[PDB]
């Protein structure tokens, strides 16, 4: 931007962890904050900014902010 | 610290128009 220096990611679908604890959930056109400089395996790990929760989560089920 | 990743390959969202 220009008054701020923080990548981001917008959600496109909701996810739920089901039988695991490491997973972050969240909605569609949700807003998460990334927490390593590279993704693993397709995993990103990331704070979403209303839940405030981390977790590993598929990168694909996110894009880019500014496309 | 990072936890552990998982033993599988993260899942993809549905294929649309």
């Amino acid at each position: 931007g220009s008054h701020m220096k923080k990548q981001k990611v917008k959600t496109i679908f909701p996810h739920t962890a089901g039988s695991n604890k490491t997973l972050l959930s969240f909605a569609q056109g949700d807003v998460i904050t990334l927490l390593i400089p590279e993704e693993k395996d397709g995993w990103l790990y990331g704070e979403h900014d209303v839940s405030k929760a981390r977790g590993w989560f598929p990168s694909s089920y996110t894009k880019l902010l500014e496309e | 610290h990072i936890p552990p990743a998982p033993n599988w390959p993260a899942p993809t969202p549905p294929v649309q128009n």
